[PDB]
């Protein structure tokens, strides 16, 4: 269902752009809209090669895949965090009561 | 989202058949669609650098260490300390207003 | 492609053996001999084949028919030149060629570059003939005797009359018009075809 | 490891 | 008590099952809806054709869609990278997973804390 | 100078025969090999040619077409010919002044403008048109930047993303489209390899949406058979280099490139297979796990990868193709690195049954001996091949079963051969022989230690003569050799308890041991005294001490020891 959501979403974007193409034409896509379009081309000009590098290192990792003492302090800190969380939530209750 | 968007596009395409104009909507739509992919690009590059540092460690990785635990422990201690300081600011502001 | 043949005769290629140069001359012999007449005008049979050549995507066959109408060249030769450009000259991935015949703008740009390619190909064939004639007797050129042999093969079949007739034809061709050449034959294209015919005349006269 | 990479980065940042 | 929670859990399974099928009937009725958009966009094209000339930039919105698609591939590859990183995941990796959980808890905690501070400021 | 007035009047009027004549004279002067004392007088003219001519020659009024281009071209010709001989000044000017960006622009005119002006030539002079001079100027700018990068703001401008969206490196890469003159794309590729060695931004980044296009173009241009074998090896080296300097592009390129390497590994050209197997060895070295796993999955990968080792090479005295030895070297290196980091087992069992160890050792010995007889033109070849045999035998002994290196007969053959090789190499009186014998010594030491239980009189006499030569040597370079030969002799005596009567030249042996002991001991004494390199002296000391202890334990009567202590106040 999620793949279908992304796919029909791309399709809906297609139908939207095509409806805004067929009708709104007529030397009418103008000043403010033109500004929007220019800002959009700009952002499009504003990475990809880093992404190829990401896939690269990821393939590298995918192929590469192909302490009783410490637990005490770790769990003590976890208990401390569980102690602090509730006091913060009480802060929030006091906030809502203040509003 | 996607269903109702297809619905709106179909409805606007239906009203045009007789005579209409519903176009500013898809304009703002393409605007938001670009604004979305904007952050995802930075995400792609940040993940790039993440995989880079990971594999940099992995070429070095043929061994492990015991100190990183103590480092992360002291850092998480100062961290939750700052977090509780922030929560204290929040409780004190709640109390200031609820006393006002 | 004539550009490759020319670059080969010019020695810019890693093929340095004389026999291979002789074989390449033999392969391009018919085109070198027929000269500018190689590119045939549109003909019904070639068009019906371009449609019937089932190996082609419909978008490609349509772009090719548009090209044949644009440059008044046979549809089959248009398809061949188009495949040559898109497989050797296209500065884009083999992916975008799937859509460029669907996108009208990309199709028009491809048509323009293809007309440029056809003209340049004619010029390249002429330059190849020029070099072969200019080095056929100089014993210092690495392919000298191969050149004299190709030149003798060209002379034995009366290269003179063929080049003269091609000169006359290029001299009496009516200027390209949008009526006969389709939507693309703008004034820019009229002047382009004119300068092209002028260059053809000049090169043919130099060859003579 | 993604959260852990992020958290290594953060605790290092502090 | 196990039987009690079992009754609740079977209720949850049934209800989520029904909700997924409802989302699916949405994914279908929405394909039907996206189709009338297509036929009416075809009508709009066959009408705009019945004019002089001058289509608008399509080679730009298509590039926008392509940027979206490339970002989608990037997110998919990031999912793959996360999956492989897990596939790589001694006491060491236990320490790392636990520290990551603790840091994530610290992050959501500071999030709730700032939410409280902002509610107070609005208060 | 008087030429400045003519230059000003030419710039004002729009014809530059005076300036061009000045340039021709200056180029002949700088090229005519004016003696070192004479270059200093022309350096002001050089600064004039570098600072005022090249940076503005684009803006100067051109009364006719071409003359601006030829002015720039003569400027670049002077610059290069000076740089091809002066050096420091041209380098500093190009790297810190406007000349850098000017030549950058000359390069960045883009291949399209080039080909366009190329189609503008109206006559047979397609090799002699204005476009020919233009391409000459472009290749000049390219070779210039190449030399400048080789000999060393310019780098920042070269990696900067131009303000118009076309990063200069992208314009450079697009030159791969130039199909009339191969030297231009070859030089662009050279600049690309250099920048990948030196630039910090990923080539994919500045390449943008054309990165994949350029990749496909490269794959086609390499795959084609009419491409220059020179360009072929150049691209193969480029790939290998990116494997060690450009990770992003190195990943982008394989996508696939491997099929080409397989096709070339089906005698195509020794250099091609050399560059290819080199790139492969490098990828296996850098732990390119994605690449390693992907390859190791391909069928017959080990078979087609190792087919070159199964052949027989010509004797090292004949003209044996250095590429064959270098290939086999990188191949054995890949096999090692794999086995260490880890079809293969079958290939190894074959090679062992194929006695490949025996032929390899015989050939390595012949090569070392040949290098020795020449006292160090085939030197580097035999050296690398010996490094190969060394690393091979090492990785073998570390896992003898995997190598099937259980044969004590083969173990003893190897030990004796390496020993005698160290000997013959260390016998030549007149630096190469030193390093070679030192490598052989480290090898023989580790080997004897591992194969002691498989491991004598002739060995004693040989190590005796060897220590003798090691004594007649200058001290500062023979220390490690002395220590090695000593541990060797110790192993020779510990191998079988022998009385002084069975030790040939035992008198001379103890004599030399005493001489060395005395010298080195006095040395260590002075060294420790000046301390008012700490551990090695004491190590050698204790070593000689235990050595003489055992030697005396062999002589219970001390009569020879008596004559010795009488000869030396030890």
């Amino acid at each position: 269902y999620k793949r279908k959501l992304m796919e029909l979403s791309h399709r809906v974007l297609q139908v939207l752009i095509k409806q805004e193409i067929q009708r709104k034409s007529g030397f009418a896509i103008q000043a403010e809209e033109e500004q929007l379009r220019v800002q959009l081309d700009t952002i499009q000009s504003e990475f990809k090669g880093r992404l190829n590098e990401l896939m690269s290192q990821i393939r590298m990792q995918n192929h590469f895949g192909a302490l009783r003492e410490i637990k005490q302090h770790l769990k003590q800190q976890q208990e401390g965090v569980s102690h602090l969380i509730s006091i913060i939530k009480d802060n929030h209750e006091d906030i809502k009561l203040i509003e | 989202e996607e269903l109702k968007n297809a619905e709106i596009a179909l409805r606007t395409q239906k009203t045009p058949p007789g005579l209409q104009h519903e176009n500013t909507a898809p304009a703002d739509y393409f605007h938001t669609l670009v604004q979305q992919f904007e952050v995802q690009l930075q995400q792609y590059r940040q993940q790039i650098e993440e995989l880079e540092n990971h594999l940099a460690t992995q070429s070095n990785t043929l061994h492990l260490s015991p100190q990183d635990l103590s480092m992360a422990m002291q850092k998480l201690y100062q961290t939750f300390v700052a977090l509780a300081a922030q929560l204290q600011a929040v409780n004190e502001n709640f109390k200031m207003l609820k006393e006002q | 492609t004539s550009r490759e043949l020319w670059t080969i005769l010019l020695g810019r290629s890693s093929m340095k053996d004389g026999y291979q140069i002789k074989a390449e001359l033999d392969r391009y012999g018919d085109r070198l001999l027929q000269g500018l007449a190689y590119y045939k005008p549109p003909s019904t049979r070639s068009a019906d084949k371009v449609k019937a050549n089932k190996n082609l995507s419909p978008a490609l066959q349509e772009l090719g028919l548009r090209l044949s109408k644009f440059l008044a060249l046979d549809e089959e030769q248009s398809v061949e030149l188009l495949q040559t450009y898109l497989q050797y000259d296209y500065r884009g991935t083999q992916e975008s060629v799937k859509v460029l015949p669907q996108d009208e703008r990309q199709s028009q740009a491809l048509m323009l570059k293809m007309a440029d390619y056809y003209y340049e190909e004619r010029i390249s064939l002429l330059r190849c003939v020029l070099y072969i004639l200019n080095y056929f007797q100089d014993d210092k050129h690495p392919y000298s005797a191969e050149f004299s042999k190709c030149v003798e093969l060209m002379e034995q079949k009366e290269l003179f009359g063929k080049y003269l007739k091609q000169f006359e034809s290029l001299c009496r061709e009516e200027a390209p018009t949008w009526e006969t050449h389709g939507n693309f034959m703008t004034e820019r294209q009229v002047s382009r075809w004119f300068v092209q015919r002028l260059r053809e005349q000049a090169m043919l006269l130099e060859i003579i | 490891l993604q959260e852990i990479q992020q958290a290594g980065e953060r605790l290092r940042s502090k | 008590t196990l039987h009690r929670e079992m009754e609740k859990v079977k209720l949850d399974q049934k209800r989520l099952d029904q909700e997924l099928d409802f989302i699916l009937s949405q994914q279908k009725e929405l394909e039907d809806l996206l189709t009338p958009l297509e036929e009416s966009v075809k009508e709009q094209s066959g009408t705009i054709y019945l004019q002089h000339a001058d289509e608008e930039r399509e080679k730009t919105y298509k590039l926008a869609e392509n940027i979206d698609a490339q970002l989608k591939r990037m997110a998919q590859d990031l999912k793959e990278v996360i999956e492989h990183l897990n596939t790589s995941a001694n006491p060491l990796q236990q320490i790392c997973k636990i520290l990551n959980a603790h840091m994530d808890s610290l992050q959501w905690i500071d999030q709730n804390s700032a939410l409280l501070q902002r509610k107070v400021e609005q208060v | 100078g008087g030429y400045g007035s003519l230059f000003g009047i030419e710039q004002s009027q729009g014809e530059y025969s005076v300036t061009l004549s000045f340039l021709r004279l200056i180029t002949t002067l700088v090229k005519g090999q004016l003696g070192s004392t004479q270059s200093q007088g022309l350096v002001p003219c050089i600064l004039f040619v570098l600072r005022e001519m090249l940076p503005n020659y684009h803006r100067w009024r051109y009364n006719s077409h071409g003359v601006r281009e030829q002015l720039g071209f003569q400027i670049l010709s002077l610059i290069h010919a000076i740089l091809n001989l002066l050096r420091s000044l041209c380098i500093f000017s190009l790297t810190n002044t406007e000349a850098g960006q000017a030549v950058i622009n000359i390069m960045g005119i883009g291949v399209d403008t080039l080909n366009t002006v190329m189609l503008t030539q109206a006559g047979s002079s397609g090799t002699e048109g204005q476009g020919q001079m233009l391409m000459q100027t472009i290749k000049l700018a390219f070779s210039i930047t190449n030399n400048v990068i080789r000999l060393k703001p310019l780098e920042h401008a070269l990696t900067q993303h131009g303000a118009h969206g076309n990063n200069l490196i992208a314009v450079l890469a697009k030159y791969i489209y130039h199909r009339y003159d191969p030297s231009l794309p070859r030089l662009a590729i050279q600049l690309l390899k250099r920048l990948a060695m030196v630039a910090p931004m990923s080539v994919y980044a500045c390449l943008g949406s054309d990165a994949a296009a350029i990749r496909d173009a490269f794959l086609s241009r390499l795959r084609d058979n009419i491409e220059d074998m020179q360009i072929k090896i150049m691209i193969l080296e480029f790939l290998t280099v990116a494997v060690e300097t450009q990770p992003g592009l190195i990943e982008l390129f394989l996508n696939s490139c491997l099929q080409v390497v397989l096709k070339l590994i089906d005698w195509g050209a020794p250099l091609l297979h050399r560059s290819a197997i080199a790139f492969l060895h490098a990828l296996w070295q850098d732990r390119r796990d994605s690449a390693m796993t992907v390859l190791r999955t391909k069928p017959n990968f080990w078979e087609n990868l190792t087919s070159p080792l199964f052949g027989t090479l010509a004797c090292p005295s004949e003209s044996s193709e250095l590429s064959i030895l270098e290939t086999c070297a990188f191949i054995m290196k890949i096999i090692c690195l794999e086995i260490y980091y880890a079809s293969l087992k079958k290939i190894l069992k074959k090679f062992s049954e194929e006695e490949r160890f025996t032929y390899w050792s015989n050939y390595v010995h012949s090569l070392v001996c040949q290098v020795a007889e020449t006292e160090g033109n085939s030197l580097t070849e035999y050296q690398q091949l010996l490094s190969a045999w060394r690393m091979f035998l090492i990785v073998a002994t570390h896992n003898a079963d995997v190598m099937h290196l259980t044969n004590p007969e083969v173990r003893q053959k190897l030990f004796k051969d390496i020993l005698g090789g160290t000997q013959a190499l260390l016998v030549v009186p007149r630096v190469a022989c030193m390093h070679l014998s030192s490598m052989l010594c480290t090898v023989m030491i580790i080997l004897l230690r591992r194969w002691k239980n498989d491991l004598p009189e002739d060995i004693l006499n040989s190590l005796t003569q060897i220590l003798e030569g090691v004594l007649q040597r200058d001290q500062q370079l023979v220390e490690k050799t002395k220590a090695q030969i000593f541990s060797a002799l110790i192993s020779v005596l510990e191998m079988k308890p022998m009385k002084a009567s069975e030790i040939p030249q035992y008198s001379q042996l103890l004599l030399n041991v005493c001489e060395t002991l005395q010298e080195e001991v006095v040395s260590l004494v002075d060294h420790t005294r000046h301390e008012v390199q700490k551990d090695q002296r004491d190590g050698v000391c204790v070593l000689g001490l235990h050595l003489a202890k055992e030697l005396c334990e062999a002589d219970e009567e001390g009569d020879q020891w008596q004559q010795v202590l009488r000869k030396l106040p030890v």
